[PDB]
């Protein structure tokens, strides 16, 4: 249809949570309205290595640098990493060969790709099929941010 | 300004309470915005 | 005369000295991470403190005695008041994460400095009130030991006194009260040891100072040498625990 | 430095320099009002409760 919109509270907050990636139009007309979005969530499938990635590797950069999101924070989420485990061994992750060395370098080359360190930060995760701790995360990310934004705003940051 | 003008003005006073009210209501809700690619696991995120 | 004169006129110099300290480095994290308004209105109180004493030695006049009555509690009104609004922005601005997205009413670099000009001003409008009510004067008094060289004193010294002591002892008390709150804020944001030792030390000095004032009711030179170190020391206090 | 007993030891640390304070203070009033008495009873009594209060609320609490 068109955009879709999710409700949900914890710990006495309130949440609003906006799918836009059915829109299948161009974003850059349309990409300005979300200006002041407190959070971006992103998403990486790590079990669509093998190239897959090359094409989100790019979609990633793009967000990073419009000209909108120059103060926003990114809290990002890579998913399949249960069958990624399995994957490594037939296919390495050259496409030190290990778990933590494939993660680790995973996180270093999406993690490099914003210039301005200063303005923003990258939360990181890694997420599993089962978890109830992400919406913690999502919390004790949000309130950091919130708190951020109001010590810059006075000027005491 | 006879009666129309004062009942004309009381009723923009009311329509200005309650817009103000429901926006300090609605600038405490934190906004979240979902990107990534397509078949990328977002519906599992999202349930 | 000239021990107490030497020592206010250091305190000023470490005072400027400071001050410009803080000018130079305006823009580094640590400064930026406290209030720098608030700052610079502590250290004018500081340095208000200090310059009491040229007051208190000058001779009595019709124009002195209501300075002395003045800048007295003026110059406490202004720290304590700097202090307080500086601790509370910082707490309300951690505690309000809890509602959730909400800009914190009067944190601008603007609205804390009316709000610490108003505290100021309640203190000023108590003691022009008094003021009016007794007017000064520079009476010439002399006591039933006919030797007394006749001494020339100013007309009614204590009748301001306990509304200005009541109120900042009242502004005290919050100052804490807020230091207390604020204890587990991040490190370069959070000051609570220090305030707590400043209070701590002050209300010491001017236990220390009673009995003394008591004892030495003849001599008034001493009496006054004995209000003079008092007050610089209190200066020499908040300046030492807030800004070394 | 030292984490022990959540962290008694800086407790011990404030408690000693409060009371350092209080002596220091203390000291000179007595040989000044050796003139009167009366104050000095009551500033040696002041003195000796304050001193103890310092120990217990700074330690204890
Ligand atoms: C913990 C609380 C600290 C404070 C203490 C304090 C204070 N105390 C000084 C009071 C006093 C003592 C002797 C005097 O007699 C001497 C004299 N006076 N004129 N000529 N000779 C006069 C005044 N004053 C004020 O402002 C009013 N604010 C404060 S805040």
């Amino acid at each position: 249809t068109g955009i879709v919109e999710t409700h949900f509270t914890f710990k006495d907050l309130h949440f609003k949570m906006f799918d836009v990636g059915g829109q299948r139009s161009e974003r850059k007309k349309w990409i300005h309205c979300f200006e002041g979005v407190t959070a971006i969530i992103f998403c990486v499938a790590l079990s669509d290595y093998d190239n897959r990635m090359h094409e989100s590797m790019k979609l990633f950069d793009s967000i990073c640098n419009n000209k909108w999101f120059t103060d926003t924070s990114i809290i990002l989420f890579l998913n399949k990493k249960d069958l990624f485990e399995e994957k490594i061994k037939k296919s390495p992750l050259t496409i030190s060969n290990t778990y933590e060395e494939a993660a680790a370098y995973i996180q270093c080359q999406f993690e490099d790709l914003n210039k301005r360190k200063d303005t923003k930060e990258i939360y990181t995760h890694f997420t599993c099929a089962t978890d109830t701790k992400n919406v913690q995360f999502v919390f004790d990310a949000v309130t950091d941010v919130i708190i951020k934004n109001n010590l810059k705003d006075c000027g005491l940051f | 300004l006879s009666a129309e003008d004062k009942a004309a003005v009381e009723r923009s006073k009311m329509i200005d309470r309650n817009l103000r009210e429901d926006g300090e209501k609605a600038a405490r809700e934190v906004k979240l915005l979902l990107l990534g690619a397509g078949e990328s696991g977002k519906s599992t995120i999202v349930k | 005369a000239v021990g107490p004169v030497t020592i206010a006129c250091l305190g000023a110099l470490a005072t400027l000295f400071v001050l410009g300290v803080f000018v130079r480095h305006n823009a580094t994290p640590v400064v930026k991470a406290s209030g720098r308004e608030l700052c610079y209105i502590l250290l004018g109180g500081v340095f208000l403190c200090y310059c009491m004493t040229f007051i208190f030695i000058a001779k009595p006049s019709t124009a002195v005695c209501t300075l002395r009555r003045l800048g007295l509690g003026t110059a406490f009104s202004v720290c304590y008041s700097a202090l307080l609004t500086k601790t509370n922005r910082i707490a309300r601005i951690f505690g309000g994460a809890r509602e959730g997205a909400q800009r914190p009413r009067f944190i601008s670099p603007a609205s804390q400095v009316a709000i610490c000009l108003a505290l100021i001003s309640g203190q000023l409008l108590i003691v022009v009130a008094w003021l009016v009510v007794e007017a000064p004067g520079t009476g010439k008094e002399t006591a039933p030991e006919r030797r007394e060289v006749v001494t020339l004193r100013c007309n009614h010294r204590d009748a301001s006194m306990l509304g200005s002591l009541a109120y900042n002892v009242l502004l005290i008390a919050l100052c804490t009260l807020y230091a207390f709150k604020t204890r587990k804020c991040p490190e370069n944001f959070n000051e609570a040891k220090f305030i707590g030792f400043t209070m701590y030390t002050t209300c010491i000095i001017w236990l220390a100072f009673l009995p003394i004032f008591y004892v030495t009711s003849s001599d008034y030179r001493v009496q006054t040498t004995t209000m003079c170190v008092s007050v610089s020391l209190s200066g020499s206090v908040v300046l030492g625990c807030l800004f070394a």
